[PDB]
């Protein structure tokens, strides 16, 4: 099938919100192997990030209660174990795409450090459900591909950069939730609000519309921790 | 408790429910 | 599993938002064949309303797109995905229609129930004919149009004007009549006199009855305007 013709039944699936129907034509369209369009990765990206977004929101819920519970609470560990597999379905289903397709074909250091900064977060939803022994290979896969995005948008990106901010943030944010350290998370997110904003004292415009915004989270995470 | 992803009056019917 | 298992998945998959497994829950208690609970009736009705609903509403969305596209592949594009949605949309409509033929209408014991399943059917029946085209568009009308005037004259003669069903029967018939048959003047007639005739003896009820037929009775009233102005 045409990939514009894909790309228009995502669109259509995403104004009548089935956002399964719209990842399953971004997946398709990423199949056929051409580097995508500024406008496929960001279809591609909205549609599994509600897809993933709808487990993860029912998974902590049936958490919450089966924590708030012997019947019962056991019900709610099945329940939510059905919830974790179509989670880890559908995050393994990203991260094959990025490993065989996006991650190689990235031909610019923007939408390199975009996709691996995707791996990092799909790798992260992963960690947020896995147990005991497996836990600890999926959070430094999860960090392995964070730090590969963070040390190239370091070299090509400018501080203010809202992919290289949106970054820092969801970095540091793995390593206060996930790894549990915010000596590392802090530093990590102070180093990146200082670099942008003294950028910001240099230049007299902001070059992005978003930077200060993201800036913003970075601090008040900073100030919430420490 | 934030992450981020970056971008490049009608009729009513009703459903009774009794308790 | 047994009906206390499938009721307490069917409230665990309510709060986790994951409505196919509350209303798939739902219908394997139906299915068991005891008349439902009030409990299990809630649940299963807002199971398939969640359920319907999503289609329901995609429906519009992808129907409007379909209608003001200058034809092109576009505009195929849009109908084919709508037929898509329709068949999902008739599926879902056919299981509630099955479970209330097989199981609901028949083993209600009470008038208050007997009338909340005829309303329902009159609804489901009511989704089908949102999206009928052509031939099979008239028969389907007349199975709502019946469901609904069964249930009406069975609460006209067994239930309260201020009962709670029995204004949102008249709620949802005069919507019928309004939109699906095209006839605002016996809509608004329909919905009136419920309207009138509950104001009639709202001092009869309690505090908390009160606050059920007032909740309706705004629907109605609200309705009314809509269609007035
Ligand atoms: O929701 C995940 C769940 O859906 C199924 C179908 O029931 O698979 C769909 O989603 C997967 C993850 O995105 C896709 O790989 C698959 O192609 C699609 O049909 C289950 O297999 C999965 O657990
Ligand atoms: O959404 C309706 C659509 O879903 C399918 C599965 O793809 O069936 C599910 O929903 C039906 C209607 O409620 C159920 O009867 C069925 O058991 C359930 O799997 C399709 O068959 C249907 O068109
Ligand atoms: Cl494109
Ligand atoms: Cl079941
Ligand atoms: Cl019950
Ligand atoms: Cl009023």
């Amino acid at each position: 099938m045409d990939k514009n013709e894909l790309v228009q039944k995502a669109k259509l699936a995403e104004q009548a919100e089935r956002y399964d129907d719209m990842a399953a034509c971004m997946k398709s369209v990423t199949e056929q192997g051409a580097e995508l369009s500024n406008e496929e990765r960001n279809l591609l990206s909205v549609a599994y990030k509600n897809v993933v977004g709808a487990r993860r929101s029912s998974w902590r819920v049936v958490s919450s209660i089966e924590q708030k519970t012997e019947k019962k609470q056991q019900m709610a560990r099945e329940y939510r174990e059905k919830i974790e597999t179509e989670l880890r379905d559908i995050c393994n289903d990203v991260l094959s795409l990025l490993e065989k397709f996006l991650i190689p074909n990235a031909s610019q250091a923007e939408s390199k450090v975009f996709y691996l900064k995707m791996k990092g977060d799909y790798y992260r939803y992963l960690a947020e459900v896995a147990a005991g022994d497996d836990k600890k290979g999926i959070v430094d896969q999860s960090q392995q591909a964070y730090q590969e995005a963070f040390e190239i948008s370091k070299k090509e990106m400018q501080p203010t950069h809202p992919i290289r901010l949106g970054l820092a943030l969801n970095f540091s944010v793995f390593y206060y939730e996930i790894l549990n350290s915010p000596e590392k998370a802090c530093s990590l997110a102070k180093t990146a609000f200082d670099e942008a904003i003294a950028e910001l004292d240099t230049l007299s415009e902001e070059s992005y519309k978003d930077s200060t915004l993201i800036m913003q989270l970075l601090r008040d995470n900073l100030t919430l921790w420490t | 408790r934030i992450s981020v992803i970056s971008t490049g009056r009608r009729r009513q019917s009703v459903l009774n429910l009794m308790t």
